[PDB]
């Protein structure tokens, strides 16, 4: 009795594990579909779009620093002048000249 | 799609392959 | 002229029903001879911006 | 021959080649081709096709093994054979995040974000974590790094620091300073972390000593900008290091 | 009591001063024209007096038909006139419209679509169910109404008991009078209050910008209490305008009075269409006038009266159906309106009190550039569905049949050609049994043929679902703000062989998810289109069951499942096929039109041969709802059309 029952219970748990991984395969099937269509979107978008996005995120981080100064109570232009080191402006003038 | 065409074709063909495969093995 | 790429069945069926080429349809032949052509407008400008809003063909058949 | 000729079709050809081997009754050779396919594949799109076909193959043989063990009577090797294939299917799905991440690393070994995600999957398995940091440091070219290379070094040192292996983390930081990164800011941030580590452990004299060596002037009055100079030399001017 | 309060209101309508004169003409004459401006009382009062006439006649009670070109108009006025007769809708007053029949054995007044009375005429050629038939709002000159005018001109020669009443709101009665054998005219004068007509000093360059600006300015600067009517061309343009008008008033701050924006278009459900009869909002506590603005298509141009309107905004445009027979293209285009339409628009202002009409174009342009009458729809439509209905009516002489404005003979040639190649006509041109079945479907002939012929490919369950999804608005809700989420949901149902099978996937998943409103939201599926499609499918299947057409499915696991559907599509749309030329453009069969796949397709690549449901003429020619077909099917399923002796080289 019990040995055949345990063999059936082992088979049932292994069926349930097979069913779980089958469900996980269908979950993966949904998510891989969404990710490859997200890959499709990335391919249909410009090849430089993520580099443009990286620039835009860097510009937004400059905007975040601007908002941080405004929250502290100072004009971001005035903070930046206090944070600039003069050597950068030297090089700028030489680029002009 | 070129890619998905082979996906649909081989999905049906793999099941035929598994059926004939179990007979051969 | 479009019948060169068919069996000429369109004009043939009309003629069997009594159509005379160049004439309109109806009991008193009052219909148009050529189909109405659509002129696609170039933009969203209001009436009067580009002159007369009507085509030559439309003005002749239904004044 | 077709796989060499039809370079774009490969995953489809592998599945058709596996199908031939399934019909040959060499079910193991089908698995051989699908793992070989997974190893050769370098797009997620092709990988999805191979994964789904292999899983269906795994599913079909698991079900077949369940049925045949019940019909034939369970020999101990036959029941173990079923348990293996399920565990291989358990391996397959659990390997799938790692394989997915690896495919993107095949496309760009420089992808520092995927290295962090790889470690994030390796989490709870310290040896795998340690190795993948070492592989990241070896593979990633700083000059092509998508994601800055010092961020690997910081996480690498932080992991040992979380393990309390502070002298190993210091050796990591020493090796980090030897690297000539793409930018001075990468190496400068490392030098900060050299100091900041010692601040946490209150080894303030060592922190000073490191920054003295960091600030230490070249025999030339070097520019901050001259790319022909070693990145270590350029650090002497750095605003961050001096302010710290 | 509600009847008595409706009675008090209806007795003030202009027509009631002419009731005796109406009855005197109706009893003595067989046909006559009745002209009266919109709001004079035509659609509501005239058929009730015909019921009074038809109730006093002895013998079996025949009904009264009153046609309405517009489904939205037909339903709403049937509800209203049931309230005016103090009866329940679908009892003595009912309606019958395309894909929806709400009538019974008690129905003595039925407001109906033109294309249903014409379809009833295909089954009752003398229209013996009706003792009075009322052709209302006939100045729209819709495609099925123009046919019904000729059918009734036949029946009046055969049925001296049938009365025909042609109701119009335009002064073009002379065409209607002469055509019905010099019948009398009953002119109902306006009781519209004065409408001031304003013009711009120069022509506006953006009529949509001008429309939004004029709507806001009226709401702020006009001291008269009154509702606004903005005319626009269609749904997508109204929806963006409604978003814009919302934003541009919200930025004006709290001081501006509340505006009640209400869309009114044909793809809205009845409960949302009925909302137009709600009163305007009240005046705010700061004195700012509460106003309603109805932003409508031409469905509000006729049959409807919105009480409280004082200010009309007229951009002068509408969407009209156009057919180009030389290239076999049907399309919806935005076109200018007639002076007749622009007067009717202006006369909406004068309905509840005096009012103003702001015309966004110069007064010079009004005098010399606007057309006098609106073009009949028969002059601009594919006659294929009509010729199929005409041949089913026993109208064999399609050349000398008395059309009030006859179609171009070439357009008739295209309707005969389409039906001959479909085997709906033989080579002699007589209507086959296949055609006679096709005419009973409220469908285009291509769609009708495709449903019927799909029985032999064992896929008629699927094609009937596809046809129903094609007979309703497009099912993928794709909001501009939500495109990414809508596409990603749409790609869950995308079938590789194209849009027809993608519509099949959407419809099957809809029926498998037990018509769930929430599932439609979560997958960006148009619940209302699908319920309409289910309604369409359950009635077309009842037509299939009436003609014993077997509902069949192929095995879903078979490779030939989707392939047989693709073959079945060819049986109706073999004329609407394009070949992929070597330079990567498509060339349409016989007419050689250069086309592209429409940007809403699921096809990411180009099959060598594609079948398409719709040709979309825009800034580029597109074909919409496309499916991969194999060229060796064309010469086998349609050899008469694909005879290589006459077929052009492509």
């Amino acid at each position: 009795a019990a040995a055949a029952e345990l063999a059936a219970q082992k088979r049932e748990q292994r069926l349930r594990k097979f069913r779980e991984l089958h469900l996980m395969r269908n979950e993966a099937r949904k998510l891989n579909h969404q990710e490859v269509v997200e890959e499709d979107k990335r391919l249909k978008l410009p090849a430089n779009w993520e580099a443009k996005k990286a620039r835009l995120e860097w510009e937004l981080k400059e905007e975040e620093k601007k908002k941080e100064c405004a929250a502290r109570g100072e004009d971001y232009e005035k903070v930046k002048l206090l944070e600039i080191s003069a050597e950068d402006a030297e090089r700028w003038e030489r680029k002009k000249k | 799609p070129d890619y998905q065409q082979q996906c649909h074709e081989m999905a049906e063909r793999l099941e035929d392959s598994v059926l004939k495969g179990m007979q051969a093995a | 002229s479009w019948e060169r790429h068919t069996k000429g069945i369109g004009q043939k069926l009309l003629q069997k029903m009594g159509y005379v080429p160049g004439r309109g349809l109806g009991k008193n032949a009052q219909g148009i001879i050529n189909p109405i052509e659509a002129k696609q407008r170039k933009g969203k400008g209001a009436v009067g911006a580009y002159g007369s809003e009507r085509t030559t063909q439309s003005m002749q058949d239904f004044p | 021959g077709g796989l060499t000729r039809f370079t774009d079709q490969l995953g489809k050809l592998w599945c058709s080649l596996a199908d031939y081997y399934i019909r040959s009754g060499h079910f193991e050779k089908a698995r051989d081709v699908y793992e070989e396919a997974i190893r050769t594949v370098m797009t997620v799109r092709d990988f999805t096709q191979v994964f789904d076909s292999y899983a269906q193959f795994e599913e079909s043989m698991i079900a077949a093994k369940m049925e045949t063990a019940s019909e034939l009577g369970r020999e101990e090797e036959d029941d173990v054979d079923l348990e293996l294939r399920l565990a291989r299917f358990e391996q397959l799905i659990s390997r799938r995040p790692l394989l997915l991440n690896s495919v993107l690393l095949r496309q760009n070994p420089h992808h520092v974000h995927e290295w962090h995600k790889r470690v994030a999957l390796h989490q709870g398995r310290p040896r795998e974590i340690i190795n993948t940091y070492t592989e990241a440091v070896q593979t990633v070219d700083p000059f092509k790094a998508t994601g800055k290379p010092h961020t690997l070094w910081v996480a690498f040192a932080k992991f040992y620091e979380d393990n309390g292996q502070l002298d190993d983390a210091r050796v990591i930081l020493e090796k980090a300073t030897k690297v000539n990164f793409k930018q001075v800011d990468d190496l400068a941030s490392v030098w900060c972390q050299c100091g900041e580590l010692e601040l946490r452990h209150e080894n303030y004299d060592e922190a000073l000593r490191l920054l003295r060596k960091a600030t230490a002037l070249p025999a030339r009055r070097a520019e901050y900008f001259d790319g022909s100079e070693p990145v270590q030399n350029r650090v002497y001017k750095s605003l961050k290091v001096w302010s710290m | 009591p509600r009847y008595y309060d409706i009675l008090k209101k209806r007795l003030q309508l202009p027509v009631w001063e002419y009731k005796d004169r109406f009855t005197d003409i109706l009893v003595r004459h067989q046909s006559f024209v009745l002209v009266g401006e919109t709001g004079s009382g035509k659609t509501t009062q005239i058929p009730q007096w015909c019921v009074e006439y038809m109730r006093s006649l002895p013998g079996p009670k025949r009904g009264v038909a009153c046609t309405q070109p517009r489904r939205v108009a037909a339903m709403s006025v049937a509800q209203r006139v049931a309230d005016e007769m103090d009866v329940m809708l679908g009892q003595e007053v009912g309606y019958s419209i395309r894909f929806e029949d709400c009538s019974s054995a008690k129905t003595i007044l039925k407001y109906m679509t033109d294309g249903m009375l014409l379809r009833e005429a295909m089954n009752d050629p003398l229209l013996e169910r009706y003792g009075v038939i009322i052709l209302d709002e006939a100045h729209e000159r819709t495609l099925a109404t123009d046919i019904l005018m000729g059918v009734l001109k036949e029946v009046v020669r055969q049925r001296s008991d049938l009365k025909v009443i042609v109701m119009s709101a335009t002064l073009d009665a002379g065409k209607f009078q002469i055509y019905f054998d010099n019948c009398p005219l009953l002119t109902i004068p306006g009781r519209t209050h004065p409408v001031e007509i304003f013009y711009t000093p120069e022509p506006e360059r953006d009529y949509l910008e001008a429309a939004i600006r004029t709507v806001i300015q009226i709401h702020m600067c006009e001291e008269e209490e009154g509702d606004l009517l903005l005319f626009l061309t269609g749904q997508e343009e109204i929806d963006e305008a409604c978003k814009r008008i919302k934003r541009e008033v919200d930025d004006l701050g709290p001081e501006v009075g509340d505006i009640k924006i209400i869309p009114l278009y044909s793809t809205l459900p009845p409960q949302q269409q009925q909302r137009i009869f709600e009163p305007p909002p009240p005046k705010k506590q700061n004195g700012a006038i509460g106003r309603k603005v109805v932003v409508s298509t031409n469905i509000a141009e006729t049959s409807l009266t919105i009480d409280g309107v004082v200010f009309v905004i007229d951009p002068g445009f509408a969407k009209q159906k156009v057919y180009n027979p030389r290239i076999r293209v049907e399309s919806l285009l935005v076109t200018a309106i007639s002076k007749a339409s622009a007067q009717q628009r202006a006369g909406r202002a004068g309905r509840t009190r005096p009012g103003k009409c702001f015309r966004l174009y110069t007064e010079k342009a009004y005098k010399t550039e606007m057309q006098d009458n609106t073009y009949p729809e028969i002059l601009r439509s594919n006659l294929g569905s009509v010729v199929l209905q005409l041949k089913k009516l026993g109208i064999d002489d399609l050349v000398h049949f008395d059309f009030m404005d006859p179609p171009a003979p070439e357009t008739l040639m295209r309707a005969l050609e389409l039906l001959n190649y479909l085997a709906a006509l033989n080579d002699d041109g007589d209507l086959t049994e296949l055609g006679s079945m096709m005419a009973e479907f409220p469908l285009d002939p291509q769609l009708a043929k495709m449903v019927i012929a799909s029985c032999d490919y064992n896929c008629s369950n699927e094609v009937l679902s596809i046809t129903a999804m094609l007979s309703v608005p497009q099912c993928f809700v794709r909001p501009t703000e939500a495109k990414k989420a809508a596409d990603e949901a749409k790609m869950r149902f995308a079938h590789i062989d194209g849009d027809h099978l993608t519509l099949l996937n959407v419809y099957h998943a809809f029926k498998q998810n037990h018509e769930s409103v929430q599932w439609c939201y979560d997958n960006f599926i148009n619940y209302r289109s699908l319920m309409s499609a289910d309604n369409v499918r359950q009635q077309l299947s009842r037509i299939m069951d009436r003609f014993n057409l077997p509902r069949r499915s192929t095995d879903f696991t078979s490779r030939d499942y989707y392939i047989n559907i693709r073959k079945a599509l060819v049986t109706g749309y073999f004329m609407q096929v394009a070949h992929l030329e070597r330079t990567g453009h498509y060339l349409t069969v016989k007419d050689n039109q250069v086309v592209q796949l429409h940007p809403s397709t699921v096809l990411d690549h180009k099959p060598e041969w594609v079948l398409y449901n719709e040709f979309v003429l825009t800034t580029k020619n597109y074909i919409r709802t496309c499916t991969d077909i194999k060229p060796e099917w064309l010469v086998k399923i349609a050899p008469q059309y694909y005879d290589m002796s006459n077929f052009p080289q492509c």
